[PDB]
């Protein structure tokens, strides 16, 4: 089958591991372990098509910037989670997208912006904002969470499909 | 079932740094080198959390000192990555590789001058690591 190289990328706390532990696993962790640098496995069917997802999960806290030249460099596609209750993380975003550009030496990288937490009832970052963000950089805009499990399969399997 | 959810505890409790915890969950016949889904040992997650007493424990019960996870990192990755010193000496004296590649070809040295941990670099080339190890970039560590 075709392997696809995900990459989930994004500020401290903003629910990269909550998002693709609920795609691996079905559930929900409700508690806050840093992340390093983890990789899943998942095999799963898309439009029709078998293929093996290869997903690593990455590192928010700034003390492990320097390990991201090397993951962007091997992930083919980049899913990019901020959540809507925290500006800063919708802000960088675009430090994270041009450092991928900067690494591929190149504009047109598959990539998916994720507005996570989607569940709560107040919210900092407008969806408008969030959607002409994506319109501004051609890329698609998915809203999830983690914790109902709204979106998620739509998010990795919508950054699937951009890689193609 | 009972032996699988044995594991899961066994890697919880090494995790939160139950040392106790863990001793007990071994006695009861626990796999010491079950994986939670990312791949991670007890070994892994106790040396990443920088937990000594359990890391001492998982070896004197014949925990895998170069077993990887996913991502291809041994526990001695991780201990380099984070700085914990003591945890990198005890690694090496329990036959850890020093030059065990990730799935990108990192070795621990790689990871230790990324983050800027010079102590750990000193004492991983005391231990045999090779200077001029290259990832699959073709790059050294620096
Ligand atoms: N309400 C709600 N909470 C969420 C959601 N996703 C994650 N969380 C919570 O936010 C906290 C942090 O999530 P986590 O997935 O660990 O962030 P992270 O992006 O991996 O952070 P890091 O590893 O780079 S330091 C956890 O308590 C988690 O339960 C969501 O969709 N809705
Ligand atoms: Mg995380």
């Amino acid at each position: 089958m075709t392997e696809y190289k995900l990459v989930v990328v994004g500020a401290v706390g903003v629910g990269k591991s909550a998002l693709t532990i609920q795609l691996i696993q079905n559930h929900f962790v409700d508690e806050y372990d840093p992340t390093i640098e983890d990789s899943y496995r998942k095999q799963v069917v898309i439009d029709g098509e078998t293929c093996l997802l290869d997903i690593l999960d990455t590192a928010g806290q700034e003390e492990y910037s320097a390990m991201r030249d090397q993951y962007m460099r091997t992930g083919e596609g980049f899913l990019c989670v901020f959540a809507i209750n925290n500006t800063k993380s919708f802000e960088d975003i675009h430090h994270y997208r041009e450092q991928i550009k900067r690494v591929k030496d190149s504009e047109d990288v598959p990539m998916v912006l994720v507005g996570n937490k989607c569940d709560l009832p107040s919210r900092t970052v407008d969806t408008k904002q969030a959607q002409d963000l994506a319109r501004s950089y051609g890329i698609p805009f998915i809203e999830t969470s983690a914790k109902t499990r709204q979106g998620v399969d739509d998010a990795f399997y919508t950054l699937v499909r951009e890689i193609r | 079932g009972r032996h699988m959810d044995l594991g899961k505890k066994l890697l919880e409790a090494a995790r939160a740094g139950q040392d106790d915890e863990v001793r007990i969950l071994m006695a009861n016949g626990a796999d010491v080198n079950a994986n939670d889904s990312a791949g991670h040992t007890p070994l892994h997650l106790a040396a990443k959390r920088g937990h000594l007493e359990i890391v001492e424990v998982l070896l004197k019960h014949g925990a895998d000192v170069n077993a990887m996870d996913n991502t291809g990192f041994t526990p001695l990755h991780l201990a380099a990555l984070r700085g914990h010193l003591e945890i990198v000496e005890v690694l090496l004296k329990n036959g850890a590789d020093v030059n065990a590649q990730d799935r990108t070809g990192r070795t621990p040295l790689h990871l230790a001058a990324k983050l800027g941990h010079l102590e750990i670099v000193e004492v991983l080339l005391k231990n045999g690591a090779d200077v001029n190890a290259q990832d699959k970039f073709g790059k050294t560590a620096f």
